C-alpha cells in the first residue's frame, strides 16, 4: 500500500 | 561542515516500486521490501545482491531487523506479518489478526516483541517466539502509518492519517500521550530520536517536526522537500554530522542540519518518489529507494 497513495 | 554524499551503487532487482530499506544492526546487510511481494538482501558495502525472500501473497510495505541481525519482520497487504530467518530465507512465523493491510513494523531492542500498525486502525504487539498477538491497541481512527519502539523498547510511538502521534507503554499497552497541533494533517511517519527524548514526525503538509512529546513542544521543523502524498521514511543520521535525512516527492534525498534546520545536501539520481531512506549504523552511508518509475535502491557515502 505504501507505494500507492 | 556539510556532508558530501556521493553515489556508490545502484541496486536493481525489484519488479515493482520499492517500499522500505533497512540496514542490519551489525551493518553488513541492507534489506529491501517491495510492491512485488519480495524481500531482497544486499551487501551494505559493495551492494552485492545476496538473496530473495518470498512468501507473502500481496505487496510488502515495511521490513525490520532483530537486534542480532538474524531475523526480519515484514508487513504486507495480505493482512499478515512474517518472521523470516535471514540465513535460510525460511518464514519462521506468520502473524495473523489484523483485518486490513499491515503497513508498518518493528522489533524492540530485546527482539522478543514485534509492533505492527495497520489500515484496520490498530497497533498490535506480538510475541516473536510463538507468533501470537499479545495486545491489540485501539490506537487511532485512520490507517496507522508508522510504529517505533524507543531506545529500550519501554515505549511505542504510533502515527496515523487521523492526524495524531501517540506514545504507548509497551508493557501495559496504555496510552501515555497524544500529541496534537491546532491543525491536523495526516501524520505519515514517526520515530523516536536515538535517545528517546524526542520524536520526529512527518506530516503531509511538506513538513517534518522534532517534538518534545513529554512537554508537547515542537523544538525544530524541517522543510523545503515535497511530502503531500506518501508515507516517506525519515532518519536521524548520527555517525558523522548530526542530520535529519528524508526521501521526497521531487525525486530527491534531503539532508538537513538537525539544529539549524538548514538543507545541507540534496542527493539527485532517482527518477521517482524516494519513499524510503535508511542510515548506516556505523558508517556515513545512506540507502534510498524509489517508486514505480524507478524501482531501484541507491547506496551513497559521505566523509562526514
Amino acid at each position: 500500500a505504501r507505494t500507492k497513495q | 561542515v556539510k556532508p558530501n554524499y556521493a553515489l556508490k551503487f545502484t541496486l536493481a532487482g525489484h519488479t515493482k516500486a520499492v517500499s522500505s530499506v533497512k540496514f542490519s544492526p551489525n551493518g553488513e546487510w541492507l534489506a529491501s521490501s517491495s510492491a512485488d511481494k519480495l524481500i531482497k538482501i544486499w551487501g551494505a558495502y559493495d551492494g552485492k545482491f545476496e538473496k530473495t525472500i518470498s512468501g507473502h501473497k500481496l505487496g510488502i510495505s515495511d521490513v525490520a531487523w532483530s537486534s542480532d541481525s538474524n531475523l526480519l519482520v515484514s508487513a504486507s497487504d495480505d493482512k499478515t506479518l512474517k518472521i523470516w530467518d535471514v540465513s535460510s530465507g525460511k518464514c519462521l512465523k506468520t502473524l495473523k489478526g489484523h483485518s486490513n493491510y499491515v503497513f508498518c513494523c518493528n522489533f524492540n531492542p530485546q527482539s522478543n516483541l514485534i509492533v505492527s500498525g495497520s489500515f484496520d486502525e490498530s497497533v498490535r504487539i506480538w510475541d516473536v517466539k510463538t507468533g501470537k498477538c499479545l495486545k491489540t491497541l485501539p490506537a487511532h481512527s485512520d490507517p496507522v502509518s508508522a510504529v517505533h519502539f524507543n531506545r529500550d523498547g519501554s515505549l511505542i510511538v504510533s502515527s496515523s492519517y487521523d492526524g495524531l502521534c501517540r506514545i504507548w507503554d509497551t508493557a501495559s499497552g496504555q496510552c501515555l500521550k497524544t500529541l496534537i497541533d491546532d491543525d491536523n494533517p495526516p501524520v505519515s511517519f514517526v520515530k523516536f530520536s536515538p535517545n528517546g527524548k524526542y520524536i520526529l514526525a512527518a506530516t503531509l503538509d511538506n513538513t517534518l517536526k522534532l517534538w518534545d512529546y513529554s512537554k508537547g513542544k515542537c523544538l525544530k521543523t524541517y522543510t523545503g522537500h515535497k511530502n503531500e502524498k506518501y508515507c516517506i521514511f525519515a532518519n536521524f543520521s548520527v555517525t558523522g554530522g548530526k542530520w535529519i535525512v528524508s526521501g521526497s516527492e521531487d525525486n530527491l534525498v534531503y539532508i538537513w542540519n538537525l539544529q539549524t534546520k538548514e538543507i545541507v545536501q540534496k542527493l539527485q539520481g532517482h527518477t521517482d518518489v524516494v519513499i524510503s531512506t535508511a542510515c548506516h549504523p556505523t558508517e556515513n552511508i545512506i540507502a534510498s529507494a524509489a517508486l514505480e518509475n524507478d524501482k531501484t535502491i541507491k547506496l551513497w557515502k559521505s566523509d562526514c
